């Protein structure tokens, strides 16, 4: 007792109500929250998401290579016509998410 | 056998009433809801004002060691969506007083019957259903529950006429149940939780297997077509289509016009909450709308004559064919509704396995709607072989359908 655990409770950078097409490459994204984000026709090349939250997002017509989601959370999110196999999701959680047309 | 009933609750003229000879008093809370379309369907939500309290006459209050009794009701339980629904048994029908009596409770994927004598001994029988299934018979669909108790033998629980679980209860002393039955979500930690229930009954005997199936069948409302959830099939309501020969497929349209066709396509997608549920997506494919042609109340009944609209790119089209195609199978097309002209489009709905019978305008059978495989494309067809097979009581494949409307107890995105 008396000696407590030192854990940062840091709020996530929040981005919302956007559409993204750019085939973004070679990136790392940590502590991010994407709300009502649309990823349409996106080539993820060598990108990773760490401790990020996706809420009410759509991935549609997406491809990914050397791309991973580590300890992320997905909520009310649709993956339509994507190439996302489980192994791309490390220690992640889905709540009320939909997958369609997975190649 | 709904005559043996010591308590039979039904809707009537803006009220719940007991039809039994004991006219129990029924106190209704402030946030109780009923289905404008099937008024006997009652919804209770997770608030203290969503209550139905039945006060039994003292003559029928249960206080015995030996007397047999049963109960039955229909229930629709929405899917469990979150980890908050785990290990949280909540009472929904309570007839316990001073820690003796009976109750019906729910938990994640469970229906539970509990008996408790006045020494606090307990017996439970449980119906368990999986949420890790592509297409469930039970999640968010009306099912018939019946529980029977023989004080010298076993407690038993049936789902849709079928015995699930049975447990000896002779170890149980006197049971002194409450004189109130409280219909209420009690102890449930999920605020969005609700249940729907209809035709609750109590009986002062052990129903046998035959009486149970007879209740199941008559309360089915066999002349009214039902959608996938068990609700009354309705005109002017969009429905995703499911073909029971292969429910891992949905209906799509390659093109509008008499050159196009509808067809079956798979696989279905998936809806998932990690460790809570993993099911097939039901809101996939082109929706069908039933349109009137034939008992004026918006409910679809056995042998009604309808048109079927099909929804493509959120525009409504007409299901139709020309019977003059060679072959018995007439491929179906989605037509612009003004341009349908003389093509066959009149459909006789039927509730018992083939569901849609297409006719020409002279009243003649084109055939039941199902599918035919042409070069590995399952095209929808009207085919009189189906009609001839049902006569022979022969095996049919593909003429059995379910209509799936959007529903808040299923919870899939839009």
């Amino acid at each position: 007792d008396e000696y407590a655990l030192l854990t940062r409770n840091v709020e996530r950078d929040k981005y919302a109500n956007f559409t993204i097409n750019f085939t973004m490459e070679n990136q790392i994204h940590t502590g991010m929250e994407y709300d009502n984000g649309r990823f349409i026709g996106v080539k993820f090349k060598s990108v990773t998401f760490k401790d990020s939250v996706f809420k009410s997002c759509t991935f549609e017509d997406v491809t990914s290579v050397n791309t991973y989601f580590k300890n992320c959370t997905f909520i009310d999110t649709v993956f339509d016509n994507t190439d996302f196999e489980p192994y791309k999701f490390i220690d992640s959680e889905f709540k009320n998410c939909s997958f369609f047309h997975n190649k | 056998i709904v005559n043996t009933s010591i308590l039979s609750i039904v809707y009537k003229k803006d009220d719940l009433i007991d039809l039994s000879r004991y006219g129990a008093k029924i106190n209704i809370g402030d946030r109780v809801y009923y289905d404008s379309i099937d008024k006997n369907q009652i919804k209770l939500i997770n608030l203290e004002s969503s209550t139905i309290e039945v006060i039994l006459k003292n003559a029928i209050v249960y206080n015995s060691m030996y007397e047999n009794f049963s109960t039955s009701f229909w229930i629709k339980i929405p899917k469990y969506f979150s980890k908050i629904n785990l290990n949280n048994e909540y009472t929904i029908i309570n007839c316990i007083e001073n820690n003796s009596g009976w109750k019906v409770s729910l938990n994640y994927g469970e229906i539970i019957w509990t008996l408790q004598d006045n020494k606090q001994n307990i017996q439970r029988v449980v119906f368990k259903y999986s949420q890790m299934v592509n297409i469930s018979d039970y999640i968010n669909r009306w099912i018939f529950v019946t529980i029977t108790n023989n004080r010298l033998t076993k407690s038993k629980i049936y789902i849709n006429g079928r015995l699930i679980d049975q447990k000896p209860i002779s170890n149980l002393g006197n049971i002194h149940a409450s004189n109130k039955i409280m219909f209420k979500l009690d102890g449930c930690r999920d605020p969005r939780r609700y249940i729907m229930i209809k035709y609750f009954n109590l009986f002062d005997k052990e129903l046998n297997e035959k009486e149970i199936k007879d209740l199941y069948d008559s309360q089915s409302n066999s002349g009214i077509l039902k959608d996938f959830w068990g609700n009354y099939l309705q005109y002017d309501k969009p429905y995703y289509m499911l073909n029971l020969f292969d429910p891992n497929k949905y209906v799509d349209v390659n093109n509008i016009g008499i050159r196009g066709y509808m067809y079956l396509k798979g696989p279905r997608g998936s809806v998932v909450t990690t460790n809570i549920y993993l099911n097939s997506t039901l809101y996939e494919g082109t929706k069908f709308i039933i349109k009137k042609y034939a008992n004026e109340d918006n409910i679809v009944r056995n042998n009604d004559r309808v048109y079927i609209n099909v929804v493509v790119k959120n525009k409504e089209y007409r299901l139709a064919t020309n019977a003059s195609q060679a072959g018995v199978e007439k491929i179906l097309s989605a037509l612009e509704i003004p341009d349908v002209g003389n093509l066959s489009q009149v459909v006789v709905m039927k509730s018992n396995k083939c569901k849609m019978n297409l006719q020409d305008n002279n009243g003649n059978d084109i055939g039941f709607i199902g599918f035919h495989l042409y070069d590995n494309i399952a095209k929808l067809v009207a085919s009189n072989w189906y009609n001839r097979q049902v006569g022979k009581a022969s095996r049919t494949f593909g003429c059995s359908w379910e209509f799936i409307p959007v529903d808040d107890g299923w919870g899939e995105s839009s």
